[PDB]
């Protein structure tokens, strides 16, 4: 979680 | 001394695994590609044994990996396969070994860790941590193996778990101050640093720092920018924090620590843009  | 960086794989900005392998020197701030993977890898990990760099599992855009390739530091070639296919694995060294933890299979994050041997090429199976982690690194200090944060499926962390070799198990250590995933982690001066990842709801320049011999975690000043699925390492007793993606775009550049100044600085920003890379040093 928290990517592009 | 003439230590250098190295960067592989990770995600670029096509939107898709990649196989770029570069170096970065600190000192003339020169870059340069080394030989390509062979398979395309995001969420990818790398290490360094014995001037032999390893890269390990990661994603291909279609599947999770077991599978583990060497360079004699120059061709790749494919070495013996983990038991588990890891995306976003923990991974260090230790008494001429490798050692990976956690990781993400396309269906469970894992609780496992395995070891590999160079001198008979195969990887064994070790005890489980406590918590399955994705985006957790490894992180070696004093013959323990420290992993810290990441994600269990339904929640960032911030838990510590240490890995005893005399025991064979895992135990629980003081946790960060702030849930982290995808964070970089080294060890410099005895303190193990995290920097950046991701909390759930931010994309952090956030730095902490955890003092062993007392068990405590102390802030740290801000990198210049959020930078999640970074790499970090140390060199001549400086931390590195390298590309990333800082919740808009990936980035190219490499900041760096100084304790004597206590502040960040960029030192280039010419390397490719990726994220979820490996990392790792090289002697030379």
């Amino acid at each position: 979680p928290g990517g592009p | 001394a003439n230590e250098v960086l190295l960067v592989v794989g990770g995600f670029g900005s096509q939107q898709s695994p990649i196989d770029v392998v570069e170096k970065y020197d600190p000192k003339t701030q020169e870059w340069s590609f080394l030989p390509s993977i062979t398979r395309k890898r995001r969420y990818v990990a790398s290490v360094s044994l014995h001037d032999r760099i390893y890269v390990i599992g990661g994603y291909d855009g279609r599947s999770r990996l077991s599978s583990v390739e060497c360079l004699d530091y120059g061709v790749w070639y494919s070495v013996a396969p983990m038991n588990v296919r890891r995306g976003l694995a923990g991974a260090t060294t230790l008494g001429d070994m490798i050692y990976v933890s956690g990781g993400f299979d396309g269906s469970r994050r894992h609780t496992s860790m395995e070891r590999y041997d160079p001198n008979i090429d195969q990887w064994s199976m070790l005890g489980d941590m406590q918590t399955a982690r994705e985006g957790a690194g490894l992180v070696v200090a004093s013959g323990v193996i420290y992993c810290l944060g990441g994600y269990d499926g339904l929640n960032i962390l911030n838990s510590v778990e240490k890995y005893d070799p005399h025991t064979g198990h895992w135990t629980n250590v003081t946790p960060m101050a702030t849930k982290r995933s995808g964070a970089g982690v080294a060890l410099l001066n005895d303190h193990i640093y995290v920097v950046g990842g991701f909390d759930g709801t931010a994309h952090l320049s956030s730095v902490e720092a955890y003092n062993i011999r007392t068990d405590s975690w102390t802030t740290v000043t801000s990198m210049t920018t959020p930078r999640c699925y970074v790499g970090a390492t140390v060199l001549r007793g400086r931390l590195y924090a390298i590309a990333g993606y800082d919740g808009n775009s990936l980035l190219s550049s490499i900041e760096c620590y100084d304790p004597i100044i206590d502040s960040w600085e960029v030192v280039t920003s010419m390397g490719t843009q990726r994220c979820d890379a490996g990392v790792c040093v090289l002697r030379e």
